[PDB]
């Protein structure tokens, strides 16, 4: 999803489905790629 | 009028979008790794380009 | 009013400063579930005495 080659609209957005794994979420906060990341019901590095 | 004892100036400099990162309680690649504040901070912050 | 009920589930899903505010709730709660408590069981303490 992330470094897909395309994405959809708003109007009709993918929802991706993801389950029985191992979320590394490391690479995705701590990368100098994106311009916001905002957490809002939860702390951004208590999720790893 | 009110007046306090002593006071830390500090000095340097960023980028416009990284201010943000310049408050009590952040998290980013400024608060976690160059220049931090603590929760219960007092003060007075001010900047220029 | 909080998010949830048990603390860890406060503690460890979210930063300090915006878990104060979701523990005080929890706080200002419980304080009044046992002043209620206590204010209640004096009064019951004056009718076996």
């Amino acid at each position: 999803v992330f470094n897909a080659t395309r994405f959809a609209s708003v109007y009709a957005w993918n929802r991706k489905r993801i389950s029985n794994c191992v979320a590394d979420y490391s690479v995705l906060y701590n990368s100098a790629s994106f311009s916001t990341f905002k957490c809002y019901g939860v702390s951004p590095t208590k999720l790893n | 009028d009110l007046c306090f004892t002593n006071v830390y100036a500090d000095s340097f400099v960023i980028r416009g979008d990284e201010v943000r990162q310049i408050a009590p309680g952040q998290t980013g690649k400024i608060a976690d790794y160059n220049y931090k504040l603590p929760d219960d901070f007092t003060g007075c912050v001010i900047a220029w380009n | 009013g909080a998010i949830s009920s048990v603390l860890n589930d406060i503690l460890s899903r979210l930063d300090p400063p915006e878990a104060e505010v979701q523990i005080d709730r929890l706080i200002t709660g419980r304080l009044q579930s046992l002043q209620t408590y206590v204010t209640q069981q004096l009064i019951r303490a004056a009718e076996i005495r």
